[PDB]
RNA sequence: AUAAUAAUAAUAUGGUAAUAGAACAUUUAAUGAUAAUAUAUAUUAGUUAUUAAUUAAUAUAUGUAUUAAUUAAAUAGAGAA
RNA sequence: AAGUAAUUAAUAUUAGUAAAACAAUAAGUUAUAAAUAAAUAGAAUAAUAUAUAUAUAUAAAAAAAUAUAUAUUU
RNA sequence: AAGUAACUUAAGGAUAAGAAAUCAACAGAGAUAUUAUGAGUAUUGGUGAGAGAAAAUAAUAAAGGUCUAAUAAGUAUUAU
């Protein structure tokens, strides 16, 4: 089990090790001192009240989800709902298609 | 000896070239076959320099316009499918349609399929085949040909990463660990294209789902 | 390396192993003429032999 | 009635000797296909290989100033008129005795030509085959096939001598003597030599040394068309023989 | 699957210098993807055809009599073999007729 | 074929074995080759002046 | 049904600008016998329908041709600036 | 002491392979279908053009142009 | 022609660039740098002379991601 997470990909390791399992990270955007801060959402910061930007910018995330998707280890990675993307076959069925294709 | 003391290229290959300037007697004497004494004996005019009449690339005015959104197809004709059946190189399980993928692997059509296969209808008359096809689109009659052989086609629409992935799904599980899915049709003029049962566009023969979707929105 | 006269290319475009071009002397002027006989400048042309060898060189890829 | 009487079916086969190294003793036939070791032989696809590897080969140093290169000023030695003598510029002309050259190259100078890939597996095939047709084409190996005569005491399979690094009693070493009398028995003292390994014979290399000028040891993968015609005789083991042969083939 | 095969399986009449091969005997064969190696070629600038023929292994000469047998309405001048790579050409599209003569027996 | 090549002295070359059917073939061979050039060594084949009368 | 050489009959063979075909000298790279009775360069006189090479004599060098030949290439040929 | 080199395009000759070629990691270029400014169009309904394809035009033909078809695809 | 020559200033062993307010197109990719194809294509021009991408796929490449910021205002945007 250990040698098969450590022949996980390299990024995907090192969110893990940063961000670990754990601790359940907030869906909704929290204060930044929190200790369940969702590194994929802005938090706010309480004194100046000012939105930080995520920890992991938008395209980092993508890919660790996407990495994640690969070798089955999306539910470690701390929640995505609140962050605008969704990904593959989700996304596909979701979707509601543009109102030119649906209202030429 | 060795054989690299004696070797010649093939009669024919090669030929002394052209040598100026070298003498009277050699024929490419003094003037070295510039003639005599104009601009084009020490200097450079422009090959196509008309001399200042209006050229062939003014007198005439400029025609049509370049439509970007274009993706020709590659063309298939009915005739080279029973070429090859006849050959024995159309290989093909029971129940395997012979998509465009399939066409690429078999060597039916060679060179990069960049935008689709539209199949035309030059052999028709000896075409007998009663597989399954499945390309861009068809001509129509290549269709009835198709038809009337037992057989079976439906143009599938592909965007270019989808055709992609139709044709090499192997690259993309090895980068990725994951096949893409397959693009619908955005644009109006592919929808309506997919929508005709003349065509055997596949959004009318599969009932597809998106179809459904935009008749529910025009009824509401 | 070599490259295509934009100008020559938007005039004339390519017909199997020749040029097509449009005609000149359909752009004004054409009231009081015959209609018939204005008739004969509105399609295309098929290049000349003369300046083929211009048109080539003009289009190294066509 | 009989369309084309004359019409038959080509042999496909040739068998070459395996033999083991020091002394060329046959241990058994090996049959090459026909097509590796006994095409006709096309001189003009041989010449093609040849003059494409020599061009590729080509360092291309020639680098005489032009008269730009050349390191003069640029002023006007004399002026255009008035001076009772020939109209000058610049001290850098060709013309001048002091002056850069005309059409100058400038290194490196690219002589690297094309051939088809196909073309050159032929040559290589051809190559081959002309120097088993001379009796200069010597298959060395009978460590994975089957043997009819036993490997000797003393020989190996491979092409390789034994304690050539062992140097004890005296600066001279063994397998240095061996090479020599292999030399010896197969009178080709001064004969151009060429041996075609699988893998790293260093030894092999270390016995040769002595003899560099006329003995090219190489790899499978290294070896050239030049380098196997050069040779007086090859000395090629059966699976770099075999690995060639893989490599070009015609595809089916 | 293996380059060289074994000593046992391979033949006497598969060697060279067996079954006579040489002597006024021959064979063409097939490409690669499996067809008659004739070809029309359109020389000097689209203005001399001529059939060529590849592929042959043995006597040229006496293949190329047999074709002239098979094929007397094509005349006997307009049959040029070239010694060195082997190849027959001939003056007209004279390709499906050649491709037909040969099939029964490559 | 190694039997006659080691009772000889001399090796009979490869191409030649492959061609070869029968033991006379080989015998007749040898007569032609090598024989003369070790009866007269003036008369053998030199490598560098293959073309030598 | 080709190539080389030689016969016979016929036709053709002045040439600037130009086009086409075929050679030679020189220098380098790949392959490469041989040897002071040899090789190279020069001079003189012979020879071969001869920018070239060869024979002999004479001279000077060298224990010796990157030699003959085939290829690859060129700072490849000078009474004209 | 003077037609040279690099990157390209078009012809020709030969050689390799050939309905494919080059390349083999995929990708690409050229060829395999002709058109048309362009579009969702594209080559015998029962044979040589008197058939068919495309562009103009049209209910569909005819008409101009080019292209495609008479054991084996070029 | 060319942001070239030149002059001027300033740094380092290299500098520059670099972990998307990037590309793309309803499918997706995942910092930058250099090269090949894409492609002399789209694009543009007293529509002359001429100029000319990007996506995508390959190599080369290094562990290539990682916080150092209490997340940014005379800033984005607009007019000129
Ligand atoms: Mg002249
Ligand atoms: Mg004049
Ligand atoms: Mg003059
Ligand atoms: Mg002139
Ligand atoms: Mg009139
Ligand atoms: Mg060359
Ligand atoms: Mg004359
Ligand atoms: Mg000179
Ligand atoms: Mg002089
Ligand atoms: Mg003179
Ligand atoms: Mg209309
Ligand atoms: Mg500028
Ligand atoms: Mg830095
Ligand atoms: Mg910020
Ligand atoms: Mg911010
Ligand atoms: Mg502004």
């Amino acid at each position: 089990y250990k040698q098969y997470f450590d022949s996980l990909p390299l990024k995907l390791k090192s969110f893990f090790q940063r961000y670990p399992p754990s601790i359940k990270y907030s869906p909704v955007s929290t204060s930044t001192k929190a200790i369940n801060a969702n590194p994929f959402l802005p938090n706010k910061h309480p004194v100046t009240q000012r939105f930080h930007d995520p920890k992991y910018s938008l395209r980092r995330m993508s890919d660790v989800y996407k990495l994640a998707l690969r070798y089955g280890v999306e539910e470690f990675l701390p929640p995505i709902e609140n962050t605008k993307k969704l990904f593959f076959e989700e996304k596909y069925n979701k979707k509601t298609l543009m109102k030119g294709v649906l209202l030429p | 000896v060795s054989i690299l003391g004696q070797l010649k290229p093939s009669d024919g290959s090669t030929k002394s070239f052209k040598r100026l300037g070298r003498g009277p007697s050699s024929g490419l004497g003094k003037t070295s076959g510039r003639g005599q004494k104009g601009q084009k004996a020490r200097g450079k005019v422009k090959s196509w320099f008309e001399g200042g009449q209006t050229p062939i690339y003014k007198l005439f005015p400029k025609i049509g316009f370049t439509n970007v959104g274009a993706k020709p197809l590659k063309e298939l004709n009915l005739k080279r499918i029973q070429w090859f059946h006849d050959k024995n190189r159309l290989h093909l399980q029971p129940g395997e349609v012979l998509d465009m993928n399939k066409m690429r692997k078999l060597g039916l059509v060679t060179g990069p399929i960049k935008y689709g296969v539209k199949i035309l209808a030059s052999g028709k008359f000896h075409y007998n085949l009663p597989i399954a096809l499945e390309a861009s689109r068809a001509s129509a009659k290549a269709i009835a040909a198709i038809e009337k052989a037992g057989g079976k086609f439906t143009a599938r629409y592909y965007t270019p990463l989808g055709l992609r992935a139709h044709l090499n799904p192997q690259w993309f599980l090895e980068k990725r660990g994951r096949v893409p899915l397959q693009a619908r049709p955005t644009k109006r003029r592919d929808i309506d294209f997919y929508s005709k049962e003349e065509k055997r566009g596949y959004l009318v023969m599969e009932k597809d789902k998106l179809l459904q979707d935009i008749k529910e929105a025009q009824n509401k | 390396l070599m490259k295509t006269h934009k100008g020559t290319a938007k005039r004339w475009r390519r017909t199997g192993n020749t040029f097509k071009r449009g005609i000149a002397g359909r752009k004004h002027g054409n009231i009081g003429w015959s209609h018939r006989s204005l008739k004969a400048l509105t399609g295309r042309k098929i290049a000349h032999p003369a300046y083929s060898k211009h048109l080539k060189r003009l289009l190294p890829y066509h | 009635l009989n369309p084309l009487p004359n019409a038959a079916i080509p042999p496909k086969y040739a068998l070459v000797t395996v033999r083991s190294f020091p002394s060329l003793e046959p241990l058994t036939f090996v049959p090459v296909p026909t097509s590796t070791v006994a095409a006709p032989l096309r001189r003009d696809i041989l010449w093609r290989a040849v003059v494409y590897e020599n061009d590729n080969r080509r360092v291309g140093a020639s680098n005489p100033p032009g008269r730009s290169e050349n390191g003069f000023s640029r002023r006007k030695l004399m002026p255009q008129k008035g001076s009772g003598r020939a109209r000058v510029g610049d001290a850098n002309s060709p013309t001048r005795h002091n002056g850069g050259r005309a059409l100058a190259r400038t290194a490196p100078n690219d002589y690297t030509t094309e051939l088809p890939s196909k073309v050159y597996s032929m040559a290589f095939n051809n190559a081959l085959s002309h120097q088993y047709k001379s009796g200069k084409l010597f298959v060395i190996g009978g460590e994975k096939v089957d043997l009819i005569s036993p490997t000797p005491e003393l020989d190996l399979n491979r092409l390789d001598l034994v304690n050539t690094n062992t140097v004890e009693g005296k600066e001279i070493f063994e397998g240095e003597v061996i090479f020599r009398k292999f030399l010896e028995e197969f009178q080709l003292k001064g004969k151009r030599l060429l041996f075609i390994t699988d893998k790293t014979r260093e030894g092999l290399i270390k016995s040769s040394d002595p003899y560099k000028q006329k003995v090219d040891v190489i790899q499978k993968e290294l070896v050239e068309v030049n380098d196997i015609l050069r040779a007086q005789a090859v000395f090629i083991e059966l699976e770099a023989l075999e690995y060639l042969a893989m490599a070009h083939q015609k595809e089916i | 699957a293996p380059i060289f095969p074994k000593l046992e399986d391979v033949k006497m009449h598969e060697l060279i210098g067996n079954n006579n091969f040489g002597k006024k005997t021959y064979y063409v064969e097939r490409s690669r993807t499996g067809n008659l190696p004739v070809y029309s070629a359109y020389k000097n600038g689209g203005n001399k055809i001529i059939t060529e023929i590849r592929k042959i292994e043995g006597d040229v000469i006496q293949l190329r009599n047999d074709l002239q047998e098979q094929l007397p309405f094509i005349p006997k001048k307009s049959w040029s073999v070239v010694m060195q790579s082997k190849k027959i050409i001939i003056k007209g599209n004279a390709v499906e007729a050649v491709k037909r003569v040969l099939t029964k027996k490559f | 074929t190694k039997f006659l090549q080691s009772k000889s002295g001399y090796l009979i070359p490869d191409y030649e074995l492959t061609t070869l059917s029968t033991p006379l073939q080989f015998k007749r061979y040898i007569k032609e080759k090598i024989l003369p050039s070790a009866n007269d060594p003036k008369l053998a084949y030199k490598e560098a002046e293959p073309n030598a009368i």
